[PDB]
């Protein structure tokens, strides 16, 4: 099964994002066969969305929609970068898109070679001003429309773009290849055997005899996996996506808690304070009816459990309404296993009123 | 006509690369004339954009003593609404509205039309000075909920913090009257007949329905009026109770929200791509 890559187009409303995406699908189908669009290259499967709005993209990046593995910045060669091109790239840095490829569109309408270089140079500099590697950035000179109409010379440029998607965007890491992690849901003691914790393996593989750390809420503890089982049948290993029970040596069941995480040693740490991008559900989405303020004291649901936290609103912000998305610094009342990019729900009285993503761990 | 000269004209105007070369070429290298020519060309570029729905943008507020202005300037995307050039334009319009006490949006539009056009020509989105309103009062305060909602509140006997809290309340709760007694008898009469009709068809006996609707009228006028609404920061009291507590009074308020009364265009990316395929 070929690797899945999430990409998106971003750029001016008239510079050809939709035409490009149509050209990509058409040319790739014509060559390789086969709300989002999907297309295939020989080695990869792509899922492609558009990013027409800033807040709209952030909200979807929070409420579940896949985060881009890479973005295609579409700039018409006739105009060059617009003033709002800064905002397009700034979104990229904000949501931490790791790679940006540039498609210079409408090159079928610009003769002067020296002007194309001025456009390219401006783009590379804008990119670099927001700490993307402008000098190393792939910049394809094409024509989406002419390619879409079947002009072979420009169809080649669509293929050139696909080539950079294949080579310049690193193969996304499969969950089973990441370091082992299992969110603990329940804990049982089995007299004669020992302690078993249950959960769904979030990533990696846990095998009998391997050491694990128990991370979050309490002091980190170490143990060894003395068995993995599913439906009362002993496995040799538990893999990412499987619901298993992991038998531990030495640990008593009073020493493990729901909300803790089993993990490959040294690979994840507990924290209490972080920066996040947060989205608050509107009333129609089943959220709060009323706004909240600086003393709001909700629960942050990480994987399997609530952790109460206090919040710091950005300067200049004293109120948060239902339907808003904002940045906030959160301080949990006790630590939880976390790293950048970890998603969470915001709850009150056990009811979800929002969602967020950890953007930067602080303490 | 060289790449350096084209680069200079683009550096001065922010106009598209090809528009710059075309303008410089017709001007035979004169930067100042190229600029003047783009004014002519720009008006038609703006005209082509004028049909585009501009439902994004900013609300801005500015207070000058006993006089305050609230302003809506629209664009097509929030990417442009965050842009420094768009921001400076909206700020400039805001400043002029305050300094000249300009409440007729057509006067405001007329003063800035050439600047608007120059801006549309470089940004490539429909931009529109949509509406403006003034509020006058003894004490004025404002609240901006991001760039999306703006509120002015006029008050009497109220300090800065109180005025601000009420403006925040107005931003969230959207009253359209100051007090329940401000709702006209005609409005209340119509609403009474609405509720009585609803109550009747639901099978409630006439004598019971009439008594229930009487209760709903007190609810109705309390809900659309500022002093009758529960205070968003402390909903166990109404804003009216809050004002009595501070020996204060609200004499006026205005709430703008970006895109109010503009039909949101529902876009389907996948479909629009499929169509082109
Ligand atoms: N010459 C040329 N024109 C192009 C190219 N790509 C797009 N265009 C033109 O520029 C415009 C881009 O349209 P696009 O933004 O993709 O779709 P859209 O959002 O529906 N545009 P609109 O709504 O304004 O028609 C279209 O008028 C299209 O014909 C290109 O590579 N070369």
């Amino acid at each position: 099964t070929k690797p899945h890559v999430n990409v998106g187009t971003i750029g001016h409303v008239d510079h050809g994002k939709t035409t490009l995406t149509a050209a990509i699908t058409t040319v790739l189908a014509k060559t390789y066969g086969g709300s989002h669009v999907e297309y295939d290259t020989p080695t990869r499967h792509y899922a492609h969305v558009d990013c027409p709005g800033h807040a709209d993209y952030v909200k979807n990046m929070i409420t579940g929609a896949a985060q881009m593995d890479g973005a295609i910045l579409v700039v018409a060669a006739t105009d060059g970068p617009m003033p709002q091109t800064r905002e397009h790239i700034l979104l990229g840095r904000q949501v931490g898109v790791p790679y940006i490829i540039v498609f210079l569109n409408k090159c079928d309408m610009v003769d002067d070679e020296e002007l194309l270089e001025l456009v390219e140079m401006e783009v590379r500099e804008l990119l670099s001003q927001y700490d993307f590697p402008g000098d190393d950035t792939p910049i394809v000179r094409g024509s989406a429309l002419k390619a879409l109409e079947g002009d072979a010379e420009w169809e080649a440029k669509i293929l050139e773009l696909a080539g950079f998607l294949d080579s310049y965007i690193p193969e996304p890491e499969r969950a089973i290849d990441k370091p082992f992690l299992l969110p603990i849901e329940d804990v049982f003691s089995i007299s004669g055997r020992g302690t078993v914790v249950t959960g769904r393996v979030e990533r990696g593989i846990i095998k009998v005899g391997e050491e694990v750390e128990i991370v979050g809420i309490k002091e980190t503890q170490k143990s060894t996996c003395t068995g993995v089982e599913m439906f009362r049948k002993l496995l040799d290993e538990g893999r990412a996506g499987e619901n298993v029970g992991v038998l531990l040596r030495g640990i008593k069941r009073e020493e493990i808690e729901r909300g803790q995480v089993l993990a490959k040693p040294g690979t994840i740490k507990p924290h209490t304070k972080f920066e996040s991008e947060v989205y608050i559900l509107s009333k129609d989405e089943g959220g709060r009816h009323t706004p909240f303020f600086k003393g709001y004291r909700p629960q942050f649901y990480f994987r399997t459990t609530d952790v109460t936290g206090t919040i710091e609103l950005p300067e200049g912000v004293e109120m948060v309404m239902p339907g808003d998305n904002i940045k906030m610094v959160v301080t949990l009342i006790h630590p939880i296993a976390m790293d950048d990019g970890l998603r969470f729900a915001i709850r009150e009285g056990g009811r979800t009123v929002g969602a967020g993503v950890v953007a930067k761990v602080l303490g | 006509i060289t790449a350096s000269l084209v680069k200079e004209l683009r550096e001065r105007t922010g106009a598209g690369m090809m528009d710059c070369k075309k303008a410089l070429t017709e001007a035979n290298g004169d930067i100042e004339l190229a600029i003047e020519n783009m004014r002519k060309s720009g008006a038609i570029k703006a005209a082509k954009k004028a049909g585009n729905v501009a439902a994004d943008g900013v609300i801005k507020t500015k207070i000058d003593g006993n006089y305050g202005i609230i302003l809506e300037v629209n664009c097509q995307t929030d990417f442009v609404a965050k842009d420094a050039g768009f921001q400076a334009f909206a700020d400039k319009v805001l400043d002029a509205a305050v300094a000249g006490k300009i409440t007729d949006v057509e006067v405001l539009k007329a003063q800035f039309e050439e600047e608007r056009v120059a801006l549309v020509a470089k940004i490539g989105e429909n931009i529109n000075i949509r509406r403006v309103a003034a509020l006058e009062g003894d004490v004025l305060g404002s609240y901006q909920h991001g760039a999306r909602i703006g509120v002015l509140v006029a008050a009497k006997g109220a300090d800065e913090e109180l005025v601000k809290h009420i403006a925040m309340h107005v931003a969230a709760s959207k009253p359209e009257f100051i007090k329940p007694e401000d709702v006209s008898a005609e409005v209340v009469e119509k609403e009474y007949q609405v509720q009585l009709d609803i109550a009747m068809q639901s099978g409630k006996p006439k004598e019971i329905a009439e008594k229930m609707v009487e209760g709903r009228m007190k609810k109705f006028t309390g809900e659309v009026s500022l002093t009758g609404q529960p205070f968003v920061m402390e909903p166990s009291k109404t804003v009216g109770q809050l004002l009595k507590e501070h020996n204060a009074e609200v004499t006026g308020f205005i709430r703008f929200e970006v895109g109010e009364g503009i039909e949101k265009v529902e876009t389907d990316f996948a479909a629009e791509v499929a169509a082109m395929s």
